[PDB]
RNA sequence: GGGAACUUUACCAGAUCCGGACAGGAUGAGGAUUGACAGAUUGAGUGUUCUUUCUCGAUUCCCUGAAUGGUGGUGCAUGGCCGCUUUUGGUCGGUGGAGUGAUUUGUUUGGUUGAUUCCGUCAACGGACGAGAUCCAAGCUGCCCAGUAGAAUUCAGAAUAAUUCUUCUCUGCGGGAUUCCUUUGUAAUUGCACAAGGUGAAAUUUUGGGCAACAGCAGGUCUGUGAUGCUCCUCAAUGUUCUGGGCGACACGCGCACUACAAUGUCAGUGAGAACAAGAAAAACGACAACCUACUUGAUCAAAAGAGUGGGGAAACCCCGUCACAUAGACUCACUUGGGACCGAGGAUUGCAAUUAUUGGUCGCGCAACGAGGAAUGUCUCGUAGGCGCAGCUCAUCAAACUGUGCCGAUUACGUCCC
C-alpha cells in the first residue's frame, strides 16, 4: 500500500526513460516493465507497474518530479 | 606379542592408518593377503607407546583416529621390521 | 547407544532416520543437506 | 526388457539437470523413451531446541530436506542403456539406475 | 530412498570435518563431491595447493588411502584432486586460517584483521566483517568487530552472498575466537542478478 | 530435548583396573611378567586375592620424573552456541554546518503507513544497516505426466475382460496481486494515502512462518563435543568398569508451576449400528533374518497372547474419535446404570534382571475427594478459540510431555489507551 523508495525511484527512471508506457492500463504498462526491467522478483514489477501508471496518469494532470524531455 | 609386529608392518603398503575408537575388539587391516583382525583397545595401547616418540602424525575426527608416520617413523618402522627399502608412500609416486 | 561424534550417550540423540548426529549437535554437524526453512 | 529410471537426489538443478537434459541423449536419438512425471516430493523434518543449555525462550528449529524422485521409462535397447546412461556426464549427487521388470 | 541421502549427508559431513583438521595453513576452502561408478574421487578445493600434493606423493595420497581405509572402499576406487581457488581473497574459510595463523604469530588484533580487510576488499570483495572475541587484553570478555564496504544480514538472501567461517584460536590463558564473513562480488558468482533491491532498467 | 532403574549416573555402599606414553636408572638361571583349574578368599563357578603346581613367549612389572584421564570446580577467566533487552522500528558513519566542549545537525514540524514507510518541508548533502524485499509452506491456475495416481465407455457374465482419456491425484518451472477501475466518497488544487464498494480463489504487508541491525545483560551452558585457561584428583582414583547392589521417584494430605480426568439428560452414561481424514514412519555388519503391516489359523470356547504364510527400501495401503442413529435400545430428582483412586487375587507380554515396567487382561474395591469453583490469574479475532483424534520424537519396555498433520467449529470487539 505504501511503496518503498526502491519502487518509487526505479519507477521514476522508467517513466523518465519510457513513453512506451502510456495507457492507464496496469496490464499493458506492466508487460512493458518486466521485459525492460530486471527486479528479479514479481512483486517489485507488480508494485512498479502499479506506481508507473500512477505517474503517467498524473502527468496528464500537470508536471511531476523527474520532468519529461518535453 | 607378535601381534604388534604386523600392525607395525601394516603401515607399509598402506601408509596412513585409520581406526575408529571403541573400547572393544575391532580391526580394519592386515589386508593384502590375510585381511584379519586384532582388537582396537590393544591397537591404541601400541600407538601411544611410541607416539611419545615423534614417529607418528596425529589426526582425529569424530570417533576415528588417523595415523600417518613421520619420516623418523618411516625409518624406524623399516628397521624394526629389519626390512628397509623405505615406506611405500615415497617408493613410487 | 553411544553416538557418532562424541562419547556422549547423552544429549539424547535422534534415532530419527538412523542418522545419529547429536553428539556434536546436528547444529554444529551439518552440510547433511538440511535447511533452515520454516 | 523395458527399463526404468529412478533419479533420487536433493540438490537444485540436478534432478532436473539430468532427466530433462540428459535423456535427450536417448530421447531424440535411436531409443524410444516413455516419460512419466517425477513421483511426489518428500521432506525429512527434524526439530531440535536451539539451546545447547537449559535456558530458553522455549525455541525450536525445524530442519528439512527435499528428496526428488523421477521415474522415466523405456522400451528395450540392448547394451544401449549401458551406453545411454554413460553418454552424459553432467551432475552431482544424482542417481544411476539399473532396473528390469515385466 | 530416504536413507541413501542421509548416508551421503553423514558421509559428506565426515569429509569436511576431517580435512579442516588436517588441511590447514594449506588454505582449505572446502570440498565438492560426486561419484558414479567405482570412482569416489572427491575433489578438494584449496588455496595453497603444493602442500596438498607434496614433494613426492604423500599428502594427497596420505589423505587418499585413509579415506579408502575409513569408508572401506576396496583399494583403488578413490582418486583425489585439488582445485586452485581463484582469487584467494573471496573465500572466508581460506582466510580464517589466515587469521588463526596470524594471531598464533603473536600479532596484535587490530593490525591482524584490518590487513585481511584490505586483502579481501582488495580482491574484489564487496564488503567484509571481521570479529575477534576472546580474552584479548585480559580480564575483559572483550569483543571487537572490524567492518568494511557493505553487507546484508537479513533475509535468507544473505546465505547466497554470505559465505563465512567461525573458528577458534587456542591461545595461552584461554581461547580467542575468530570469525570472518566477506562478500561475493555479486558479479560472476551466483549473479542471479542477485541482491533483490537492485533492479535494473534496460535503456 | 528428564519417559529411565542395572546401563546411561554424575550421588551412595564396596570391589576391579592402568588407561602408567616416553627413558635419563639398583636383582635379566627356575625372569620384576601376562593369564589361569581346583581349593579356600570374597557378594560373586570373577580369580582380585591365599595355597598348588604350570601358562608365561617381556610390550609388561619395580624405582624416579613426566603424565594422561574426568559429568572436578570457576559461565565471575573464555570460545561457540542460546535466551533476553525488543514485536517494536530502530541504528551508524564520511565531508559540511552550529558549539571552548561533552555533544549536535543529518535522523524534523506537519500528513500518512505495521514500518526512520512515504510525500512535503528542510544546514545539510550524499551513503551503510534494520524495515521492506529475497526466501519456505498454504490457497485459484498454466505446461509436462503417470504401470508405485484414477476416472469414461462399450462387450459379455454373476445380483430383478477390450478400449480411449486427464475431471479427480503426481510435480519442476511458470501465471495470478497490483492499490487496478468506481464512488464528484474521507481527506485534499500538489502529495502520500484511507474507506465503503467492484472484479477474483485470493483484497491490503493474500495467508502462516523463516530471517533480522546496532549496542548490551557478569542472563544459561566448563552435563553436547581432543572447545578451551587455571588447579583439585592420579592407582586400596573424583579415571574406567555391558562391575555388583541402592538412589535419583521416598510420604508431614506440607506450599507452588504446567498438564490429563471430569461431575450432564446439550452424547448423558453404555450397547449396537452408519459414514469418512492427513501430514509420518518402517531395515542390520566384516555373521549363515533381528522393521513394520495386511490374511488366516490360535477358536468346540475368554481378553491381550502364541505361531505360520504374504510384499514393502516406501504413492503397502484409507475404515481414529468429535459426529451421524431415533435404532421406538437401557437407564432414570441421584454421589447415581456419572470419578476411575486406592485395593488384594490370577494371567499374557518386551528382556540379563521387573520385586506393582505396561495392559481391549480379566474382576473384587466404589462408601476416595468430588457436586461450576475465594481473592487472584491465563491467550488469540477466522478455519481462529474450543472440542476431537492421529502419527513422530525417547523406544527392548512405557505419553497425562513436546513436535506436526488432519476432522468439528464457535459467540466479541473490526475498538481505546483506562489498566
Amino acid at each position: 500500500k505504501i511503496r518503498t523508495k526502491t519502487v518509487k525511484r526505479a519507477s521514476r527512471q522508467v517513466v523518465e526513460k519510457y513513453y512506451s508506457k502510456l495507457n492507464f492500463d496496469f496490464y499493458q504498462n506492466k508487460r512493458v516493465v518486466m521485459d525492460v526491467t530486471i527486479a528479479e522478483s514479481k512483486k517489485l514489477k507488480n508494485k512498479i507497474a502499479g506506481y508507473a501508471t500512477h505517474i503517467m496518469k498524473r502527468l496528464a494532470r500537470g508536471p511531476v518530479r523527474g520532468i519529461s524531455l518535453k | 606379542k607378535p601381534s604388534r609386529d604386523n600392525v607395525y608392518r601394516f603401515f607399509f603398503t598402506e601408509g596412513v592408518i585409520a581406526c575408529k575408537k571403541d573400547r572393544m575388539g575391532t580391526w580394519t587391516g592386515t589386508l593384502g593377503g590375510n585381511t584379519f583382525t586384532v582388537p582396537c583397545i590393544q591397537v591404541m595401547q601400541l600407538m601411544r607407546s611410541l607416539k611419545s616418540r615423534n614417529l607418528i602424525k596425529e589426526q582425529y575426527a569424530w570417533r576415528h583416529y588417523y595415523w600417518t608416520l613421520n619420516d623418523e617413523g618411516i625409518a624406524y618402522m623399516r628397521s624394526y621390521l629389519h626390512l628397509a627399502p623405505s615406506a611405500m608412500p615415497n617408493t613410487q609416486k | 547407544r553411544c553416538c557418532v561424534i562424541c562419547s556422549n550417550q547423552k544429549a539424547l540423540i535422534r534415532k530419527y532416520e538412523l542418522n545419529v548426529c547429536r553428539q556434536c549437535f546436528r547444529e554444529n554437524a551439518e552440510h547433511i543437506g538440511f535447511t533452515k526453512l520454516r | 526388457q523395458t527399463v526404468r529410471l529412478t533419479i533420487t537426489s536433493r540438490n537444485a538443478k540436478a534432478v532436473e539437470s539430468v532427466t530433462s537434459q540428459l535423456l535427450t541423449r536417448a530421447r531424440d536419438e535411436k531409443v524410444t523413451i516413455h516419460g512419466p512425471v517425477r513421483l511426489p516430493t518428500r521432506t525429512l523434518k527434524i526439530t531440535t531446541r536451539k539451546t545447547p543449555c537449559g535456558n530458553g525462550t522455549n525455541t525450536w528449529d525445524t530442519f528439512e530436506l527435499k528428496i526428488y524422485k523421477r521415474i522415466i521409462d523405456l522400451h528395450a535397447p540392448t547394451e544401449q542403456v549401458k551406453k545411454i546412461t554413460s553418454f552424459t556426464m553432467e551432475s552431482g549427487v544424482d542417481v544411476s539406475i539399473t532396473i528390469l521388470d515385466r | 530412498k530416504k536413507r541413501m541421502i542421509v548416508r551421503d549427508g553423514v558421509f559428506y559431513a565426515e569429509l569436511f570435518e576431517f580435512l579442516k583438521r588436517e588441511l590447514a595453513e594449506e588454505g582449505f576452502s572446502g570440498v565438492s563431491y560426486h561419484i558414479t561408478t567405482l570412482r569416489t574421487e572427491i575433489v578438494i578445493k584449496a588455496t595453497k595447493t603444493r602442500e596438498v600434493l607434496g614433494v613426492n606423493g604423500r599428502r594427497i595420497r596420505e589423505l587418499t588411502a585413509c579415506i579408502q581405509q575409513r569408508f572401506n572402499y576396496k583399494e583403488g576406487k578413490l582418486q583425489l584432486y585439488v582445485e586452485r581457488v581463484e582469487v584467494r581473497g573471496l573465500s572466508a574459510m581460506a582466510q580464517v586460517e589466515s587469521l588463526r595463523f596470524k594471531l598464533l604469530s603473536n600479532l596484535q588484533v587490530r593490525r591482524a584483521a584490518m590487513g585481511i580487510i584490505r586483502y579481501v576488499m582488495e580482491s574484489g570483495a564487496k564488503g567484509c566483517e571481521v570479529t575477534v572475541g576472546g580474552k584479548i587484553k585480559g580480564q575483559r570478555a572483550k569483543s571487537m568487530t572490524f567492518r568494511d564496504g557493505y553487507m546484508i544480514k537479513s533475509g535468507t538472501a544473505h546465505k547466497s552472498f554470505v559465505d563465512s567461517a567461525c573458528r577458534h584460536c587456542y591461545m595461552r590463558a584461554g581461547c580467542i575466537g575468530v570469525k570472518v564473513k566477506i562478500m561475493l562480488p555479486s558479479d560472476s558468482t551466483g549473479r542471479n542478478g542477485p541482491s533483490e533491491p537492485l533492479p535494473d532498467v534496460i535503456t
